[PDB]
RNA sequence: ACUCUGGUUUCUCUUCAGAUCGCAUAAAUCUUUCGCACUAAAGAUUUCCGUGGAGAGGAACAACUCUGAGUCCAAUUUUUUGAGGCCUUGCUUUGGCAAGGCUA
């Protein structure tokens, strides 16, 4: 049975294309490719992008540490 | 309520809140061998549930046996309930319904009172005894009246206090109990996912005498409380059974590191126990206080002054707490009873699951209609009234409430057997005070004051004006068979009738008591053993009826069988001298008696199944296995009626218009029998020809009933009639050099040792054998006697042997106060039989005929 | 002291959860933590918008999970 | 010294009908099967008011309890021996 | 902690987080301020008193807890 | 954690290296501090001790904060106060003006 | 430490003291670990035997307590008729005390005697050189032959703990001493006491109290009848 | 982790004690039962040997072990934050509340 911290170590060698949604903004989800979790699943992610529900246009970040505190759902593609 | 009540640890109201959610009821039969702990174990609950009442220091409160023969002999004799609320190892209380059964295997019946109104049962087991002839029969009982099974294994300071084992070796023991234990329920049933294993948690380790109880989890729970970062579940799961613990890797290995190492119980679990109580009974004065503060226990000063084995319950009473094992072990493996509602009702409620009534019984509502039973029937200790102890399988019983009791005999077309009885009082019935209620919801167990005058041993209560489709639940079958047999008159004859009040009333108090009278006016009880009936013979002459009692000598009920067919195809026509019948009796293939009493074999089965059985197992013909009309003197007795009529002589259709009243005529021929009036056993009856009258008003009813009996008679008094005895298997617990003594005391008494085993990790042997019934009158107190108490033999029905002479010999001339040989006993015991029978003096092949 | 939340019995069941800003989601789960993430197989994602979108393996952090329901029978 | 006494009624209420309020306003009412030291309820046979005022028959559902507003027990348990 | 022990069995009023009112008898609390009230009324604005009986409050959404009467017989 | 030592005093090359040595300085160089707050506040004061919650005591605030009406801004002067830490967003040293 | 004080009234010993005072005084105690000994042949036995006018073999005799049946009296009821008794035992004095109320007609002022008690197995320690614990050759062997969890479970057990009393020795050099004290007559089974009198202490008690031993004379055998006589008439 | 009780021994008195007051066991008297009463039983009373508890009084040395009381946690799950800002109505106690939609 799959731990999930296995599945994100999986991810990065799978090097995917997680989409991450977040706590409290429906909106805006972040497309990126992870490298890195820690004990407190803050990700890394190398092309990380913004993408609305009502707006759409994605913008393009870099490679971001987004905080543990605030994703909610990691998904691919 | 509000009545004066001890103090407890919960509180009443919450006891009866718990009474409503039927989730958080345990109904719990505690039944084992003989001295096994039970008794003891429900003083150590009611010594956790009750803060004032406490064991005394040198002899143990009991607090159930609660009777003067209970408190005097020592042993168990009715089965006590007891309601608390236990909490669990989580703390979560639950409401428990315990039953404490006797472990006397002579009162077995008392604890199929307790097994009827029970959802699971803990067989409780010495650790040093092992399994015993309990134990065993009742496993067999309990899996077999569908229960879930658990196992305390009580009394494991005799492996460290009397034994001395190591832990190790002590650990095999325990192993080899719960193997045995196993390998008899795999035995008992087909199905293997009633493993019992200690993994599981349906194995529980105990000592009553020092108020040790710890499951897995719950032993794994003290670390869980001394060191806080362990889950003691996933412990649980690794403590027992040939699981090392690895304390470089931290990691618990199937494979020994060291060789030399000892399992995970061995280390966590035996070695802190033998270490306390090996530092409690020998270094109490040097190093108990540094490895009392190691536990985390501090004794005060006064408490440390103890005796050694107040001390000891002491001490495993600060170390392991409340009974919080005992609590997981039957929450996690007895049912709701919501849960066991269903197989309650499917086994034990004779119109099935299937029935409206019983689809709404297995829902267990307290807002369902009425539908309680009961087993058991409680005197009050005046003697006067009784109160009926039993389940509320639906519904709620309320105190004041109108209510139909339905007896025994009460089917949907004989409604006679029922009664309008006004509930007087309920009470919530632990041992030594009863609570009071104003109503008992379902799948609580309740004493019922006012329904006790129209029933004798069990009941199905519901209300009057609705459940007009309310069937009875099946009378209790019991483990064994009320065989001993004692005439019982008064010294004074003007107070025969305070005897047969107290006759009435010991045979509520029994429920495998059979008080009848004879046609010579002889009032007859049977029972189990000597033990049972001393206990019975006891309530006659002192708690029911305050009047002088004389006993006869106590004899067997006999059983009578053929041995070949009948010489002649026998005939009896009716006093019409139209209806005649003709039989023949032949003897029942080996085992087949055995498969209609334990029910292998039904003829509430379909006719194909039936025949399906008859000839896949005992060679017979498909014409003779589909003419099967009924099974002996009961449903499931050890006789069968064929017809082996021919469609071609005999219209079937005629026949079938008098099938029911040949087979009455049957059933009560069995049920009598014309040696010596005592149930004919392994009989096949052989309906050969039938005439039947052609108008219904020349056949039927008193025509064709008492000439069913008649050819039955005569059909089995011209197949060669022999007696059989009664053998009890007799289980004796000798030490190793009492076998031989044991071996010589069975030998003056026609007893056949099976076996003499040692009893693996325990200095004593188990000498099995076989005693005849009307020979082991006084063979316990025999054995006990000329061992000096050394041997100890329980004796119970095993089954029933053909008697070594011939019963119908006129040729044997009985001086009447002598031991007869063996090769006419049979002779001596037809006749004596049916002198206290009072028939006549000989029983001739040709009594029942119409030649003469 | 982390104690792992008590969902053996929820192992390999189709159930619906509901996350933190109104959303909802449905799949298999396949594991957990003492901090409640699920793993999921075969993730339908089911937004407001009334369109269900599969997506398949996913893992959803345990402080945005507000209620589990098995649509399948435990 | 570890584990508090409102926790010890939250495991006493299981077997017994909860209604347990979350975080989003949606209210829960129905037998609580499991509960642990964090408020993590299965519940079973679950009628659901939602905000706007529908009911829901959810049968088999597992509260995270970190959202749990507060729970009503029954009143059972304030005769429960840890209330004492 | 004996600043809320001195509180036990007293009618308290605790003030949510969403702003509710819960007017409960204060029977138990423990390290994470989860309350259990039993008797408890909630009050909330339009006036209308809700009758829950045993509330378990989860610590997270307590505001301020106050006496609103003195402990009943 | 793999530091269980006794003698902890991490917590302050945490004060004098890491990213709370920011207020530290305002312990020693008692300057203006603007703290953004979580109710769309702004507290400037002069924070004379804390530690790792961020909780301050402050010391002569002026606290900011707008209202609608569109947005006029309000004032108001506090002696001195606790500000308990995890309702900041930000904390500020106010700058170089010179 | 030892007693209460000048007046000698209570005391309390330690348990080697209690051992070493259990060994001196070997030669007077039966090494019985049970009253099973005592079936049909404690107090309440001899009790019963005098309210039902019946001897036990190695018991007292008395006078009838009550009025006997003369069985020559008695005018051959139905009940009585010989002719339907089967003889198979003779029904011994020791089965109507055994059930007092099963064989015989009238038990009164009669008392149920205790039944089996368990058979304590103590095995004796004949060698202190012994473990305390230790599979003695008396102890019949178990002859050798489960939901495991898997090793690849990540249970660990944490650093802080171990079994309980790992530093504890499993027995100590007065553990057998004391288990020997569990079933030790009294007063050698209390570690603390109230003194008594030297009248009060009968040495030889327990002596008669037993069966007397085989091959025995005459004259001891009825000394010991005689004495279980006036030790039943005391109590 | 700081402070105030209570002690223990011995001698005596008083009262209660159907509790094995005694893990021991005497004697007297009366009544009953049979013999025909040391060699005999029952019932009851009494006296002795000599107990436990409580209370009280003396006098010997111990005085805070014991029985009690007063006296190290910011990273999901609670207490170191998803918080704050916009729109419509019912009433505005013209401060605004309640519900819903939002935006972050
Ligand atoms: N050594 C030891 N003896 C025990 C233990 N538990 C009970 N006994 C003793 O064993 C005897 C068993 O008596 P009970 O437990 O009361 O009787 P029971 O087991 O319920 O069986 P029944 O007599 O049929 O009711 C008692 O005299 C107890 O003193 C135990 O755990 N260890
Ligand atoms: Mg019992």
């Amino acid at each position: 049975m799959v731990q999930p911290i296995n599945l994100i170590f999986r991810y990065l060698q799978n090097r995917s294309r997680i989409q991450v949604w977040l706590y409290e903004q429906v909106n805006m989800r972040i497309e990126g490719c992870i490298i890195g979790f820690d004990e407190y699943m803050n990700l890394v992610l190398d092309d990380a992008e913004e993408i609305h529900s009502k707006t759409k246009s994605r913008k393009q970040l870099g490679r971001i540490m987004l905080k543990g505190d605030n994703i909610t759902l990691l998904q691919s593609v | 309520m509000e009545q004066t009540l001890p103090v407890t640890v919960y509180e009443m109201d919450f006891l009866a809140d718990l009474m409503d959610n039927s989730e958080l009821i345990r109904n719990v039969t505690l039944c084992g061998h003989l001295h096994h702990g039970k008794t003891c174990f429900v003083d150590c609950l009611i010594e956790q549930t009750h803060p004032e009442i406490r064991k005394r220091y040198d002899q143990d409160l009991c607090y159930t046996d609660i009777l003067f023969t209970e408190q005097e002999r020592g042993v168990g004799i009715k089965s006590t309930p007891v309601t608390v609320v236990l909490p669990d190892t989580k703390g979560k209380s639950y409401l428990f319904n315990i039953m404490d059964t006797p472990g006397h295997v002579n009162f077995s019946d008392e604890v199929t009172a307790g097994l009827r109104i029970s959802d699971g049962v803990v067989l409780f087991i010495d650790a040093a005894e092992g399994v015993m002839l309990n134990t065993e029969r009742l496993i067999k009982h309990a899996v077999q009246e569908r229960l879930a099974v658990t196992v305390c294994i009580n009394k494991i300071d005799r492996l460290i206090l009397e034994l001395k084992l190591p832990p190790t070796d002590a650990y095999y023991k325990l192993r080899h109990i719960v193997d045995e234990v196993n390998g008899l329920i795999s035995m008992y049933s087909t199905d293997e996912n009633l493993i019992l294993s200690p993994l599981l948690g349906n194995v529980c380790f105990s000592s009553s005498q020092y108020s040790i109880c710890f499951t897995l989890g719950s032993f794994a729970k003290i670390y869980a409380d001394t060191f806080g970062d362990i889950n003691y579940q996933e412990f649980a799961k690794r403590l027992w059974g040939d699981i090392y613990f690895n304390p470089k890797t931290r990691k618990f290995t199937k494979k020994a590191p060291t060789s030399s190492s000892q399992r995970s119980f061995v280390e966590f679990i035996l070695e802190p126990l033998y270490k306390i109580l090996a530092q409690v009974v020998g270094d109490v004065d040097t190093s108990l206080p540094r490895t009392l503060d190691e536990l985390g226990i501090h004794l005060t000063k006064e408490e440390l002054k103890l005796n050694i084995r107040p001390l000891l319950r002491l001490v495993c009473k600060k170390f392991f707490g409340e009974f919080t094992g005992f609590v997981d072990m039957c929450v996690q493996h007895i049912p709701s009873p919501k849960v066991g509602a269903k197989p309650k009702i499917e086994h034990t409620y004779t119109g099935g699951v299937d029935s409206d009534l019983g689809e709404a019984m297995s829902d267990c509502d307290p807002d369902g209609p009425l539908m309680c039973h009961t087993t058991k029937m409680y005197s009050t200790d005046d003697g006067v009234q009784f109160h009926a102890f039993g389940r509320v399988l639906s519904g709620t019983i309320h105190a004041g409430q109108p209510v139909k009791v339905l007896g025994e005999n009460y089917t949907l077309e004989d409604e006679e057997d029922s009664q309008i009885c006004t509930v007087g009082r309920l009470w919530i019935s632990v041992a030594r005070y009863h609570i009071e209620v104003n109503r008992v919801p379902a799948g609580n167990w309740v004493l019922i004051e006012g329904v006790d005058q129209p029933i004798v041993k069990t009941a199905t209560i519901t209300e009057p004006r609705g459940n007009e489709e309310a069937q009875i639940f099946r009378p209790l079958k019991f483990n064994t068979t009320s065989v001993i047999k004692i005439a019982v008159e008064p010294v004074n004859p003007s107070e025969l009738p305070k005897m047969l009040d107290g006759l009435r009333k010991v045979n509520k108090s029994y429920p495998s008591l059979t008080t009848k009278v004879e046609e010579s006016g002889e009032h007859v009880i049977l029972g189990t053993g000597e033990l049972y009936l001393d206990c019975v013979m006891h309530d006659l002459r002192k708690m029911y009826s305050e009047i002088d009692i004389k006993v006869a000598d106590p004899v067997v009920t006999f059983c009578e069988t053929v041995v070949e067919t009948s010489s002649l195809k026998c005939f009896a026509e009716t006093p019409n001298k139209k209806n005649k019948i003709t039989m023949i009796a032949e003897p029942l293939e080996k085992g087949l008696a055995e498969d209609i009493e334990n029910e292998v074999v039904q003829i509430t089965w379909n006719r194909k199944k039936l025949g399906e059985f008859f000839q896949t197992k005992y060679d017979w013909d498909l014409l003779a296995a589909r003419s099967i009309w009924a099974f002996g003197p009961d449903a499931t007795g050890p006789n069968i009626l064929v017809d082996d009529t021919l469609p071609s002589e005999v219209d079937k259709a005629l026949l079938g218009s008098v099938k029911d009243s040949i087979v009455q005529g049957f059933q009560w021929g069995t049920r009598e029998g014309p040696l010596c009036d005592e149930l004919i056993r392994n009989v096949k009856f052989k309906i050969l020809d039938a005439v039947v009258a052609q108008e219904p008003l020349h056949r039927g009813g008193g025509q064709i009933i008492p000439t069913a009996r008649r050819v039955v008679y005569s059909a089995f008094l011209m197949a060669t009639p022999r007696l059989m005895e009664p053998y009890y298997f007799v289980e004796v617990q000798a030490p190793a050099d009492c076998v031989s003594a044991v071996y010589t005391v069975l030998a003056r008494r026609r007893g056949h040792v099976t076996q003499d085993a040692p009893i693996p990790g325990s200095p004593l042997y188990t000498i099995k054998a076989f005693i005849p019934a009307i020979d082991s009158f006084g063979f316990e107190t025999d054995l006990r006697t000329h061992t000096q108490g050394q041997a100890f033999s329980l004796s119970v029905f095993h089954h029933w042997q053909i008697v070594p002479g011939d019963p119908l010999d006129k040729s044997i001339v009985i001086r009447p106060l002598e031991p007869q040989p063996a090769p006419h006993l049979a002779r001596e015991f037809m006749i004596k039989t049916r002198r206290r029978k009072g028939l006549s003096e000989d029983v001739s092949i040709s009594k029942f005929f119409d030649d003469p | 002291k982390a104690h792992p939340p008590e969902l053996k019995k929820f192992m390999d069941k189709k159930l619906s959860l509901k996350l933190n800003g109104g959303r909802h989601v449905q799949g298999i789960l396949r594991g957990f933590d003492p901090f409640m993430n699920l793993v999921i197989d075969e993730c339908v994602e089911m937004a407001t918008s009334g369109q269900q979108n599969n997506i398949g393996m996913v893992v959803i952090r345990g402080n945005s999970i507000i209620m589990l329901e098995a649509l399948e029978r435990v | 010294m570890s584990i508090g006494v409102p926790i010890k009624v939250l495991h006493e209420a299981e077997g017994h009908i909860v209604t347990c309020e979350t975080n989003t306003g949606e209210v829960y009412r129905g037998k609580l099967i499991e509960a642990e030291d964090n408020m993590n309820c299965q519940m079973s046979n679950i009628t659901v008011t939602y905000r706007d005022g529908r009911v829901a028959q959810l049968e088999q559902v597992y509260i995270r309890g970190s959202k749990i507003r507060f729970l009503i027990l029954p009143d059972m348990l304030k005769n429960a021996p840890m209330l004492k | 902690s004996s600043k809320m022990l001195q509180h036990i069995d007293y009618r308290m009023r605790c003030i949510l987080q969403d702003g509710r009112i819960f007017i409960g008898t204060f029977k138990a609390f423990d390290k994470h301020m989860n309350l259990i009230l039993c008797d408890c009324d909630e009050f909330r604005k339009r006036e209308e008193k809700r009758v829950l009986g045993l509330v378990l409050l989860r610590g997270e959404n307590l505001v301020s807890m106050t006496v609103e009467g003195p402990p009943p017989k | 954690e793999m530091t269980p030592e006794e003698l902890q005093k991490r917590e302050e090359e945490e004060f004098n290296t890491g990213p709370l040595s920011v207020l530290t300085q305002s312990v020693k160089n008692n300057t203006q501090v603007l703290i953004n707050c979580r109710n769309n506040k702004k507290l400037l004061g002069r924070v004379k001790a804390f530690d790792r919650h961020c909780n301050m005591v402050l010391e002569n605030v002026k606290e900011m904060w707008t209202e609608v009406s569109k947005p006029v801004n309000k004032d108001r002067y506090i002696s001195k106060m606790f500000l308990r830490g995890d309702s900041v967003i930000v904390v500020l040293r106010n700058p170089l003006i010179a | 430490k030892y007693v209460n004080g000048s007046t000698y009234q209570r005391w309390q010993f330690t348990l080697p003291m209690m051992s070493t005072l259990y060994r001196l005084a070997n030669q007077l105690l039966t090494d019985l670990v049970d009253d099973n000994y005592f079936y049909l042949f404690d107090l309440k036995a001899f009790f019963t035997s005098k309210a039902l006018n019946m001897a036990i073999p190695g018991g007292p005799k008395f006078e009838p307590l009550v009025r006997d049946i003369n069985l020559q009296d008695e005018d051959w009821n139905e009940f009585n008729d010989i002719n339907k008794i089967i003889i198979r035992q003779p029904i011994r004095t020791e089965y109507k005390i055994a059930f007092p109320y099963l064989y015989n007609n009238l038990p009164h002022h009669v008392h149920l005697t205790w039944y089996h008690t368990p058979n304590v197995v103590f095995i004796k320690t004949e060698d202190p050189d012994l473990p305390a614990f230790y599979f003695d050759p008396l102890i019949n062997p178990i002859s050798h032959r489960e939901p495991l969890p898997d090793d690849d479970e990540e249970f660990e057990l944490p650093e802080f703990v171990e079994p309980f009393l790992k530093d504890t020795p499993l027995y100590t050099d007065n553990t057998a001493n004391g288990i020997a004290l569990l079933w030790a007559p009294r007063p050698f089974n209390l570690r603390s006491g109230r003194t008594r009198r030297a009248l009060d202490i009968p040495l030889v008690k327990n002596w008669y109290r037993e069966h007397c031993p085989a091959g025995q004379p005459v004259k001891v055998r009825v000394s010991y009848q005689k004495l279980l006589k006036y030790y039943v008439l005391n109590a």
